[PDB]
């Protein structure tokens, strides 16, 4: 992503993210996805259940096919949220369509979403260029 | 052959449906042959007979007062001067259990005396349940604590429909000789009904559960074809 | 298309919420009683009275049907739970939202409808004194969160005719026309306040009228999704435990 890798600029960041998610299956396939978010301090969740307790989206992409999760707070100074993907119900397609499909993930920062302490990156290394 | 007017709106409310005192009990007073008893305790039960019983579960709850009456005579339809006692025995009251218990001096069981040579005795209950109304269908268990037992009874039992029990006995000092028949009539009065049901389907099996038999008959008597009328 | 965000629970449903009103009333908070008026029910916020997503039965074509006891459908599901589970008396309505995934080459019908005071009747093959035969175990009376699958979706399993079950609070799910059901059930008994755990107000019922059909290369299973939405919960009596 553009603000993780802008993230890998500074040594601080706080703010909150949002989290896109496209459905790109075909227009007859229909099914629901839970979208769940589990807050820094704990683990992810072990059943769908678990999952539905807590923050979560039941995400119909028969209806819409994209959604947005917004995560509240992330705060990474120099544990994490989560975000689970949960088979609500099946994928559920008619003849003759395609019976796999995709989902495309975007992540981005909010506008409270600020940055702290530039720093030299380490993504990239110096070498005999 | 046809009716092109219409009937009357009042002939299908709800007072009216559960109006016309009827049958709700037959008990005898025994005190001849082998049963020497003098005495009857009959539960005031509402849905002693399957039809009443069908008209009463078309509603979930009622709430209705009720006017019983005692119809009273020997096996030969005679109706000599023998002194009766027509004891209210109301919830949570202990019963007689004997033609002389001292429960049927209890001056708090509201007691009518009456001869089999009077009218029938007549007198109003009124509404008797803990609850706002009565229940005939509770899905639930009266009991508290984990519901496990092999043989789930209890299940479906409203312990709120208690209405009492009318113990009868004559005023004799011993056994008469004479069986007396006593037909118990009530009328419901004030009727309130709530949350209509299906009217029931399946024959009665037994009384105070739905339970029904395993051949499911159909509500619909059978066609040859879906064509023929 | 809308979400509704309850809590931190969000659903995706479509507009216009063509609900079915249980009886023309809203689930309503019990005015102070002479109970209340010395303990103050406790009225939860949407941490409580939040979507609660049960699993999804899978209709299929020799699917009976299934049925949900409903305060006894959430007696072990979260924070509802909980208080259910802690609390002397409650008192509570529900929203119900069944909602099908079919495609539009799948084919059926369901009857949605909330049953009050939905008694389980056993089917005994011949009447025993007394017997175990003739009551349902608590596993038919309280199916928990799972729900339980008819025995005779003919009779509701209560001797009463499915043809007239109609009468009760109802919503057709027509797999052509539509794929949800919602039912907003007050709440409705003899008393202000029960107990959670052995009285179930009422229960709901997804029957199968027309069977499940599909051609081959469809999916052989239609899943029905049912949430739940508490109104106007209160609760009494807490516990410690």
């Amino acid at each position: 992503t553009m603000v993780g890798q802008i993230c890998r600029y500074y040594t601080q960041w706080s703010g909150s993210l949002k989290v896109t998610f496209m459905f790109t299956g075909s227009f007859m396939a229909t099914g629901k996805m839970l979208i769940a978010y589990t807050p820094p301090g704990s683990a992810q969740p072990t059943t769908r259940e678990a999952a539905m307790l807590g923050t979560h989206i039941v995400w119909d992409f028969g209806l819409q096919s994209s959604v947005t999760l917004v995560i509240p707070w992330i705060s990474n100074t120099h544990a994490t949220g989560i975000v689970t993907i949960w088979y609500q119900t099946n994928f559920v397609v008619p003849p003759d369509t395609p019976t796999e499909a995709n989902i495309i993930a975007l992540g981005a920062a909010q506008k409270n979403f600020t940055l702290k302490l530039c720093k030299d990156t380490d993504e990239i290394q110096q070498t005999a260029e | 052959r046809c009716v092109m007017n219409r009937n009357g709106v009042n002939e299908a409310s709800v007072e009216h449906f559960y109006s016309r005192a009827g049958l709700v009990g037959v008990v005898e007073v025994k005190d001849s042959g082998t049963s020497l008893d003098g005495y009857t305790v009959w539960p005031i039960d509402v849905m002693g007979f399957v039809q009443q019983r069908r008209k009463l579960e078309l509603s979930t709850y009622m709430r209705f007062d009720a006017e019983f009456t005692f119809v009273s005579n020997l096996n030969n339809s005679t109706t000599p001067g023998m002194l009766l006692q027509y004891m209210y025995v109301p919830p949570g009251a202990p019963k007689p259990d004997s033609r002389k218990s001292y429960q049927w001096q209890t001056a708090t069981n509201p007691s009518v005396f009456a001869k089999l040579s009077d009218p029938p005795p007549q007198v109003s209950v009124p509404f008797m349940s803990p609850a706002t109304a009565y229940q005939w269908f509770y899905d639930g268990y009266p009991t508290f604590g984990e519901h496990k037992q092999a043989t789930n009874l209890q299940y479906g039992q409203c312990p709120n429909n208690m209405m009492g029990h009318f113990a009868i006995r004559t005023v004799s000092e011993s056994t008469t000789g004479k069986n007396i028949h006593v037909r118990v009539y009530m009328r419901i009065k004030h009727v309130r009904a709530w949350v209509p049901r299906p009217l029931r389907s399946q024959a009665y099996m037994v009384k105070n559960y739905p339970t029904y038999s395993q051949t499911i008959t159909n509500t619909a008597t059978d066609r040859a074809s879906i064509t023929t009328t | 298309v809308a979400q509704l965000t309850v809590g931190n629970s969000t659903i995706t449903t479509q507009e216009a919420a063509n609900i079915v009103l249980s009886y023309g009333e809203w689930p309503e908070y019990c005015p102070s009683t002479d109970a209340t008026a010395v303990d103050k029910p406790t009225r939860p916020d949407v941490s409580v009275n939040r979507f609660y997503t049960l699993s999804t039965k899978s209709w299929k074509t020799e699917s009976t049907g299934w049925y949900w006891k409903f305060p006894d459908v959430l007696n072990d599901t979260g924070v509802f739970g909980q208080n259910a589970q802690f609390h002397y008396l409650y008192r509570s309505g529900f929203c119900m939202h069944v909602q099908c995934n079919a495609s539009k080459f799948h084919q059926g019908a369901l009857l949605v409808a909330a049953i009050p005071e939905f008694v389980i009747a056993a089917s005994s093959p011949a009447t025993k004194p007394n017997s175990q035969g003739l009551y349902p175990d608590f596993a038919h009376t309280n199916p928990g969160k799972d729900g339980q699958e008819f025995r005779d979706p003919y009779v509701l399993d209560a001797g009463i005719p499915l043809s007239q079950a109609l009468i009760f609070p109802h919503q057709w799910i027509n797999l052509r026309t539509n794929n949800c059901a919602t039912i907003i059930m007050p709440y409705i008994n003899a008393l202000p306040f029960d107990s959670a755990l052995n009285h179930s107000n009422f229960g709901l019922v997804v029957i199968p009228i027309s069977p499940l059909k599909y051609c081959n290369g469809a999916t052989t299973e239609v899943p029905i999704t049912l949430t739940i939405a508490p109104l106007n919960s209160e609760f009494s009596g807490l516990r410690q435990a």
